[PDB]
């Protein structure tokens, strides 16, 4: 129950798993283990790595360092046991679920609101980091595991869309009060760091897919003005 | 404790015994026979007269004598003991190994069997007795693999015989304490302490509802116990010998024994006089089955310290002449092994077996040369003495009466070898070094692809051992088995850094330097062990065509130039300080 120990459970599957392919095993007074001469399962070691990688899915729940380990290792570990692929895809697209808005009109394409935590205002989902591994995994997927995947695409395809034709008030930021030390000046610059790295994020994944297509690297640019407009904005006050 | 790596040199198919056999099971509803052997190897045999080959199956596991076997649950599962200090469970219908039992310190000698309870024990030299409950034994895992013990205790000296009966509620144990101690396995309590013998017992039975006791034991005596009264209520004295096995039928009133004297006896208890010579065996007795199938049992399954078995009718004991002069059936056995030499190369071994057929064979390759038949065996070994010296570098065992090498930390690597010197095509070579690497070709972590030492191969049959030095074995399997899953990830803990070094790191061992003195025969040099006598020869002479001018001696003998220092510090020498050699023009 302890926090803080759980961090280091935390790093240790991680660790643990990006690393071995194979995991798991081939007392009291009078108990004493038995040499048993059993033939190594792969069937078995699916399903111990399928339930520590369930068990990993639990602790998408917690602070946000938990949550920003966990997107960084599960690249790590989709590399390395492609038979939990399917297991960080519906963890990973399930998350996006919970901020993403999938509704093709109403703007913006995210619930910033609901990455953030007050109790003191602090960050509680790295949504920028969490799309940062969505993109890398689908791309490592489509290329490696193929010779949700079509439905990640689509999102993806649409948070660009949605996120270019935004205004840049629909997330509530050019200078409200962008302050160190009102809450909502804390609020708005935790806020602006998370769009600004949805922003770079979204212009990685469109340079790859289309291939060199006009249409996409136009895409980019007007992504960049959005991440470039609200940098000089933050960069001016501060 | 150290690793050691040891390999046995043997057939892929071992259908017949090479050792003695230690213990028999005969299985009534499949007509099964089991001989524990004590060449390590449990068999299945076909009682069937009408099979021309019994052989059904070889449980090969153990690396040491099994001495004793059980077969509980209907036949479905094999508890056997054996010198290699475990305790292994088999699937008797299949043959295979399930779990191995590492409770016991020293020679695991006896086990006994309850067959209403399915509860066993296991007694040995370590002086303890532990019991096993079968059920919760073949219902182990590979999560599951953890057992609650329950040891009987109270026993001051080493355990050779055991015994329980059929309810579970008597256990009697024999050793050289000369007294029969017997408990309760329900409440794991001390019962009695009979007394009486007055040597080792190694034979022990009980009757039904485990109130009466046979013993028979190494004075020569078979003793009747009343476990009500605690006391010998008979005693028969019908052997010459010490007595090693008893057997008694179903209604507890006739028992037949057998021992180190070769003869067996059917003895009634209720009055000493009625006694029947069965036969005369060739070997001492070391264990013997009764057939139950009908009562009077028809005939008797008799185990020696041959490689044979055979198996003795008992028509007419109840209708010295014995009663029969052949077996009506036998089982045929091979050849043990009994006499080794290493040759002066340390690459060959002339063998001896107790057919007197002498075989040559091949250490490095793991495999036998040619048989020479009845040659005489110290004869063959002056016709291939070579006035060679390459140092030791294995050590051969014959417990099992076949041919087990052993290498060790302290001496692998000490036989630095020329190719042109050995069979291949000069490098030099490291003997142990390339065995090593041929032992673990088909570990991938060997692999950086070629596989092994690129010279030679052992068969893929060969079983492969590892185990502490005077110890424990850690890990066995076959060469061929080393690219497995399972057998991997064991090599990775069991396999010691100094084979690490070599198999894997790839690095090279040592090489031995001998110094010696160069003096004019009428500015000491330390070189390579195996530097001939020529290139001391032309060291000399530019010092001063180098072979023509130049002579080398040693000990006032002249020193072959093709020979080496090696060799000449050996066998002409014969002194313990360093090697001198004295230089003079031809």
């Amino acid at each position: 129950n302890q926090l803080d120990a759980r961090k280091s459970a935390v790093a240790g599957f991680l660790l643990l798993l990006k690393n071995f392919k194979v995991l798991g095993s081939l007392l009291s007074v009078s108990q004493v283990h038995v040499d048993v001469h059993s033939h190594y399962n792969s069937v078995a070691n699916e399903t111990f790595c399928l339930e520590i990688m369930d068990s990993l899915r639990r602790c998408l729940s917690q602070q946000a360092d938990v949550r920003l380990m966990l997107y960084e290792g599960f690249y790590d570990v989709l590399r390395r046991n492609s038979q939990l692929a399917n297991s960080v895809m519906q963890t990973l697209l399930s998350q996006l679920k919970q901020f993403y808005e999938p509704k093709p009109d109403l703007l913006p394409p995210l619930k910033l609101e609901a990455c953030i935590l007050t109790q003191k205002i602090s960050l509680q989902e790295p949504l920028d980091y969490l799309l940062c591994c969505i993109q890398h995994c689908l791309a490592w997927y489509k290329n490696t595991v193929i010779p949700f995947y079509e439905d990640l695409d689509d999102i993806l395809e649409s948070i660009t869309n949605r996120m270019i034709k935004s205004e840049l008030e629909d997330f509530e930021l050019k200078s409200a009060d962008f302050s160190q030390s009102t809450s909502i000046g804390i609020k708005n610059n935790i806020c602006a760091f998370l769009v600004m790295g949805v922003c770079e994020v979204l212009i990685e994944y469109n340079f790859s897919i289309s291939s060199f297509s006009k249409n996409r690297f136009e895409d980019i640019l007007s992504l960049f003005m959005c991440y470039k407009k609200l940098s000089d904005i933050l960069n001016e006050k501060a | 404790r150290k690793v050691q790596v040891s390999y046995v040199i043997r057939d892929e198919v071992e259908k017949y015994n090479r050792n003695g056999v230690n213990a028999l099971q005969l299985d009534p509803a499949l007509n099964r026979l089991f001989t524990a052997g004590r060449d390590s190897i449990i068999r299945i045999w076909s009682v069937n007269q009408h099979k021309q080959d019994p052989y059904i199956a070889s449980m090969e596991h153990h690396t040491d004598w099994v001495n004793d076997i059980v077969l509980c649950c209907n036949g479905k599962t094999l508890i056997s003991a054996s010198s290699d200090t475990t305790v292994k469970v088999w699937n008797a219908h299949k043959g295979f190994c399930m779990s191995t039992l590492r409770t016991h310190k020293d020679y695991v000698k006896a086990l006994a069997y309850a067959k209403d309870k399915e509860l066993v024990a296991s007694a040995g030299l370590d002086r303890q007795i532990f019991l096993w409950d079968v059920n919760t034994l073949t219902a182990l895992t590979a999560s599951n693999n953890t057992v609650t013990t329950s040891s009987l205790s109270g026993n001051k000296d080493s355990i050779y015989s055991l015994a329980m009966n059929q309810l579970g509620t008597i256990i009697v144990s024999g050793s050289t304490e000369k007294v029969l101690r017997v408990w309760d396995p329900r409440t794991c309590a001390k019962l009695m302490k009979l007394k009486g013998h007055t040597d080792n017992v190694k034979a022990l039975l009980l009757n039904r509802d485990g109130t009466q006791c046979l013993s028979g034991s190494s004075d020569g005596t078979i003793r009747l116990w009343s476990l009500g009264q605690q006391r010998c209520i008979a005693t028969y004295r019908v052997h010459d010998e010490g007595v090693w096995a008893l057997q008694v039928n179903d209604a507890f009133t006739h028992v037949y024994s057998g021992g180190r004297d070769r003869k067996i006896y059917c003895t009634d208890l209720r009055n000493p006089d009625i006694r029947v010579l069965i036969c005369e065996e060739k070997a001492p007795v070391l264990k013997m089955e009764l057939d139950r199938s009908a009562d009077p049992p028809p005939a008797i399954w008799v185990a020696t310290t041959k490689s044979t078995v055979n198996k003795w009718t008992l028509k007419g004991i109840h209708n010295i002449t014995p009663l029969c002069t052949q077996p009506d059936q036998v089982i045929k056995g091979g050849a043990s092994i009994i006499q080794c030499h290493i040759l002066n190369d340390k690459r060959h071994i002339l063998t001896k077996d107790t057919n007197n057929n002498v075989a040559y064979w091949d250490v490095l390759k793991a495999c036998k040369v040619e048989d020479l038949g009845k040659v005489d065996f110290e004869d063959e070994i002056k016709k291939r003495f070579k006035m060679v010296y390459v140092p030791n570098w294995f050590s051969v065992d014959l417990k099992t009466g076949m041919l087990t090498i052993t290498l060790d930390e302290s001496d692998c690597f000490a036989a630095w070898v020329s190719a042109k010197d050995a069979g291949f095509s000069d490098p030099k070579l490291n003997l142990g070094g390339l065995l090593l690497q041929a032992l673990l070709e088909y570990w991938p972590r060997t692999h950086v692809v070629q596989k092994g030492n690129g010279y030679f191969q052992v068969p893929p049959h060969t079983p492969v051992i590892f185990g502490e030095a005077g110890g424990r074995t850690l890990f066995r399997l076959l060469c061929r088995d080393s690219g497995g899953e399972t057998e991997s990830m064991l090599l990775n803990e069991t396999v010691p850094q100094w084979v690490i070094d070599i198999t894997v790191d790839k690095n090279m061992p040592k090489f031995n330097k001998i110094p010696f003195y160069l003096q004019p025969h009428a500015d000491r040099l330390s070189a390579s062990d195996m530097l001939q006598v020529r290139k001391v020869m032309e060291h000399v002479y530019e010092k001063i065509l180098a072979e023509e001018k130049i002579e080398l001696l040693c000990q006032d003998q002249v020193l072959d130039p093709n020979m080496d220092l090696r060799t000449v510090k050996h066998f002409i020498w014969k002194s313990g300080g360093d090697l001198t050699l004295h230089y003079r023009q031809k």
